[PDB]
């Protein structure tokens, strides 16, 4: 049995547990926006609206259980928009944190946010989730968004809830013509985590990338799954999916691409390398390819394969201590995925997340 | 400085070594030869720590110490070093980040402290220089797009920065000529102080007239079945 | 067959020859399986220890060769075709293979019939005991009825230690011009490597099905299995195919090659399905699976959707995945040089099909291009 | 006894060229020249056969029949051969199964057989060793792995076997050094017998002091706006 009980917390818990980084910062508490440890929006180049209104919303690309009762339980919508050519100088940056309750008793919080790009607009969003503390929650979270012409999209999302959490969360995209969008995920937290991408590109000439990184520990499973539609042609997108599974954990990977009829001149690549390392570990990946056009070129590879004991032999008879020497190599394998991020400041805080799992700190 | 008695090996419970034993002091050149097959490859694996030697008999002690009881990682710490037949290519690794927490960890494990990043290229770029290397090692990503020659060149720069006390050769010389045998030894020969040691396990002889060794050992089935110096002779 | 189908209906097949009751039984539980199941979605020479003679034949005078096999990978109730096919089944053909020998000749059965089609249903079972090489090859190639007709076969072949097992198939249908167009393939085909060394090696043509349901098996138990899959699927007008695989590796240091050829024209669809599994017994494992698909066109459509399952930490699986195809400019310059357009897709298409039709005997082959590329004219 | 008049043909609906006319003989080495978008590529692609060509008017009729009623299939067999400026791939198809299908086709039409084994082996090694390719052409497949240079020299090979009548160059020469265009030089000219005639459209000068053309036409508008021989390239300079 689930219950509800959106609690308050302060400042200095935000200092500790907050990324160091210059941005415009929405916080939300329990499924609720709270003021007073927010930045303030206005002037900063991105007009935000918080009410219950729902004109606008899209409708869902792919309807499936969990996002009905999630739009329809959600507390509140983010109003978010950047009008034509503006480039603000700052990223938006929306942190979430979750708290559980004292009991047997199950808290849950539901996020929900709509960001509108207007033409040209080319902006850096960010969506950070974290646990609070060790009590365990349900968390919710579901991203619209709409891209118009020559508009480019850089967006991060950071599931850092405690290894104890449930994380189901679900981002949309919505490409125009002359549109480019980059997204690059970042699964990292909760015993269940799943995460679903779905993307429309609904305009010629139109670029997307999609990238994700998942290193499930102990008992947790991380699946993290995307849904590409091209129902226009003259589209390039390029997807790296990667996963490492240590101790008893469970990566589980899905990707579907369509391709519309007259969808000509449309390039769509997937690869999805996963890295075992426990004797227990399983991974799953299920890709899968619908193309009703032919002059296209669409492929997809995956791999999957255990650490190359040798270098690790090699390393470590030079003197580099076992676990320094596993997570070495483990960070040039996810060196493709961490490069991405152009904010060294950033990255380097990223690292400490990743390391924390390793057999180090 | 390194005592191994009537060392008996298996894998996979392959009767391989005879029961070979041998002395090292400290300041000493070794010169082991033989044919393949007789554990000669064994031999540097085992002294290097792979995991899948299960030992039947015999004993290696190090300054006291039991060494077969202690891992990969402890071995250079302590100042044992062995060159690969086969390097490894570890894309994705520069050389920088690798050596200087190699060099860091084995500095730890002898418990003095340490090298100032500033100091350190000073050091390489001399060091670079001694093996004629590319002056991009750093950026480089660990022996990735190296020769066999370059490959094996690398290992031999290795050494100079690690610092190790005792150095083993493992068929380093496979696939090398006249020009790189003179590199790695001016970087070898460099090292010696009098105290420090090397052992040279050779893929074949004629790698011995820039490294002059003192002592000579012959290998048969895994046994010396016969010692002597530098003076010697095929057939 | 029909009219009908009951428990006597089976009863009635069974002791049409002096059966014995293990043969009966067997599809019994089969029947019983099928009825609690719902219907899911659309030369003369004397051996040499070989016996090669009919499915019939062989209950009659050899009971306990056929007592020690059938059933023993492909249980009836595996699922609802395997189900039906052994109850009911009364045309084969059954093969043993005794210890040292390799078999002189490639055994084969393909023949380029004209009489319209024969029977509806039937079961082949391989087995190569140890130290083992045959060559099977199995299909047919006939003209077609008005009606739908259901051709849903099932092969077991089971593999031991030190032997290896080659199997062929070419299917080839004809149904001019548009027609049913017509007939149901419901395959269920699985090989067990038992069976240390053991290696299995599919390899298929298959032509002018409107409907097929097929997975080619591998099951890799036996330590050092290899398994290995070649497959050429073509789908033309209205029909669409659904064929695939499922590998189960336990043995130690398996190995397993996938490659899929499927070309799709007009406004056909047809989906590549399979999977990869490796249970934590199957130390090292190592797949590469490809799947490369040529469309025709641009109303018709191609599928494709693998399944990677592995449970252990010395796997090393890769999976590729590629399209390719003709385009206007590549086929101008073909014909500008004088070969007609029709001719010109059939050489592109066997071109991109020769690194399958390689593993092919070469005499098949050679039937198996010129047959596709007839296929393909009178329907694209 | 190639004759075009007052030909129409039109691009995207567009009309481009409008009215060139030329008469081929037989032996002779005819130049169109002109800057690019001038109906030079639209010209060769019009007697290739494109479909995206809508002949709005006048003829072209060879050996005194109407050859824009014959389809592409049927061009080839006729004589008529194109050396691509962009040579497509066809990978997994050797070039050994590729000439011999464009042999036999072309042998067939004429009312003429199968040639025998032996000769084309004859022909193809003396000829393979001419143009510079690959000792090991015949196992590759087309143009795979080929440099823009290597793919161009190749179309020429095949001219050199499938036994045309009239060989049209639509800017083949693109991205070749001088190294190409000699060996180039020595194929063409070396299936020259008087049988055969040659329509040269120029990329640049470059050529016809290697290929020395017999009249020269500078296309403009659409039309032919001056002819000459040889001379006429340096003169109105
Ligand atoms: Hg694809
Ligand atoms: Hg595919």
């Amino acid at each position: 049995q689930f219950v509800s009980i959106a609690g308050e917390i302060s400042p200095q818990q935000r200092d500790a547990l907050a990324l160091t980084l210059d941005s415009v910062r929405l916080v939300f508490v329990d499924g609720r926006y709270v003021p007073a440890l927010s930045d303030a929006t206005e002037g900063s180049g991105y007009e935000v609206s918080i009410n219950d209104d729902r004109q606008g919303l899209p409708d869902a690309i792919q309807a499936e259980v969990f996002l009905h009762l999630t739009e329809s339980l959600a507390q509140s919508v983010t109003h978010i928009a950047v009008k034509r050519g503006q480039r603000p100088a700052k990223p938006l940056l929306l942190m979430h944190i979750t708290q559980g309750v004292a009991g047997e008793e199950v808290n849950t919080a539901h996020y929900r946010h709509h960001l509108d790009l207007a033409e040209g607009a080319e902006a850096t969003v960010i969506e950070h989730f974290v646990s609070l503390n060790d009590a365990r929650h349900f968390t919710g979270a579901r991203f619209t968004i709409n891209v118009a012409a020559n508009a480019h999209l850089q967006h991060i999302k950071l599931a850092f809830e405690n290894p104890l959490s449930h994380h189901f969360a679900h981002n949309d995209l919505l490409l125009a013509e002359d549109a480019t969008a980059f997204s690059h995920s970042f699964l990292l937290g909760g015993a269940v985590l799943r995460h679903n991408t779905s993307t429309q590109l609904n305009g010629e000439n139109s670029t997307l990338r999609i990238n994700s990184l998942a290193m499930p520990v102990k008992n947790e499973v991380c699946d993290t799954r995307t849904w590409l539609e091209h129902n226009k042609g003259f589209c390039n997108s390029r997807q790296l999916h990667k996963t490492i599974v240590s101790d008893k954990g469970r990566a589980v990977f899905n990707g579907l691409i369509n391709v519309a009829q007259h969808a000509i001149k449309t390039d769509g690549q997937m690869t999805n390398n996963n890295l075992l390392m426990g004797k227990l570990a399983e991974v799953d990946t299920k890709p899968q390819l619908e193309i009703y056009a032919d002059d296209v070129k669409c492929s997809h590879g995956a791999t999957v394969g255990r650490i190359d004991d040798e270098q690790i032999f090699y390393l470590r008879s030079r003197g580099i201590n076992q676990q320094d020497a596993q997570q070495m190599i483990i960070y040039a394998f996810a060196a493709e995925l961490t490069e991405a991020l152009r904010d060294e400041g950033l990255k380097q805080q990223v690292l400490a997340r990743i390391g924390q799992r390793l057999p180090g700190g | 400085m390194l005592s191994i008695k009537d060392l008996h090996v298996s894998v996979e419970d392959k009767a391989i070594l005879r029961g070979l034993s041998l002395d090292v002091h400290p300041g000493e050149v070794h010169a082991i030869m033989g044919p393949n097959g007789s554990g000669k490859s064994t031999l540097s694996a085992t002294l290097a720590g792979r995991e899948d030697y299960e030992v039947t008999g015999g004993t290696v002690e190090f300054k006291g110490k039991d060494l077969l009881a202690l891992s990969p990682e402890d071995r250079a710490g302590e100042g044992i070093f062995m060159a690969f037949q086969y390097p490894v290519e570890i894309p994705g690794v520069s050389n920088q980040f690798f050596l200087q927490t190699a060099l860091n960890a084995v500095r730890s494990y002898r418990g003095q402290e340490t090298l100032d990043r500033f100091d350190f290229q000073d050091l390489m770029e001399e060091k670079i220089a001694l093996l004629k290397m590319p002056e991009d090692l750093l950026t480089r990503s660990v022996n990735v797009g190296f020769s066999g020659g370059e490959k094996k060149r690398n290992d031999i720069l290795q050494m100079a920065v690690l610092e190790p006390e005792l150095c083993i050769l493992d068929e380093s010389d496979s696939g090398l000529d006249i020009d790189a045998l003179k590199v790695v030894a001016d970087g070898v020969n460099s090292l010696r102080d009098g105290k420090r040691s090397f052992i040279i396990v050779t893929h074949y002889q004629r790698i011995l007239d820039y490294i002059k060794p003192d002592y000579v050992h012959v290998l048969y089935q895994g046994r010396i079945v016969k010692s002597g110096d530098f003076t010697l002779v095929k057939q | 067959l029909a009219k009908g189908i009951n428990e006597e209906v089976v009863r009635a097949i069974s002791a049409k020859r002096n059966e014995p009751e293990w043969m009966l039984e067997f599809r019994l539980n089969a029947y019983r399986a099928w009825l609690e199941m719902e219907e899911p979605h659309w030369e003369k020479l004397a051996e040499q220890g070989i016996i090669f003679c009919s499915f019939g034949e062989a209950i009659h005078d050899h009971p306990e060769l056929v007592r020690k096999y059938l059933g023993t990978v492909v249980p009836g109730n595996d699922n609802f075709f395997a189900a039906l096919n052994a109850a009911v089944a009364s045309d084969g053909t059954f093969i043993y293979v005794p210890k040292g020998v390799r078999c002189p000749m490639e055994l084969s059965t393909y023949f380029r019939i004209n009489a319209e089609k024969t029977g509806q249903f039937e079961r082949t079972i391989l087995v190569a005991d140890e130290d083992s090489y045959v060559s099977y090859i199995e299909g047919c190639s006939a003209p077609v009825r008005d009606s739908y007709q259901l051709h849903a076969a099932v092969v077991e072949v089971i593999i031991h230690k030190n032997a290896e097992v080659k199997y062929s198939t070419v299917q080839n249908w004809f149904p001019g011009d548009n027609n049913t167009g017509g007939i149901l393939n419901f395959v269920t085909k699985r090989a067990l490597c038992e069976g240390e060394n053991s290696k299995m090696s599919w390899t298929q043509s298959e032509t002018g099905s409107a409907i097929t349901w097929k997975y080619p098996s591998c099951i890799l138990r036996g330590d050092n299995s290899i398994g290995e899959f070649y497959s050429v699927a073509l789908t033309s007008g209205h029909q669409q195919a659904d064929t695939g695989t499922k590998m189960i590796h336990i043995g130690k240091n398996t190995k397993s090659t996938i490659i899929s050829k499927g070309i799709s024209a007009g406004h056909s669809q047809n989906s590549y399905r399979g999977l990869v599994k490796i249970m934590p017994t199957a130390t090292n494992a190592r797949n590469f699976t490809q799947c490369d698909s040529m469309l025709i066109g641009a109303n018709c459509g191609a599928h494709t959707f693998p399944y990677v399952e592995c449970r252990n930490n010395s796997a090393q699986l890769e999976h590729e995945a590629t399209t390719s195809r003709i385009g206007e400019d590549q086929l101008f310059y073909c014909l500008q040089r004088g070969i007609s357009e029709e001719d010109a897709i059939s050489m592109i298409v066997n071109g991109f099909c020769k690194d399958v039709f390689s593993e092919l005997p070469l005499e098949f082959a050679v039937e198996a291009q010129k047959l596709l590329a007839i296929s393909l004219e009178h329907s694209v």
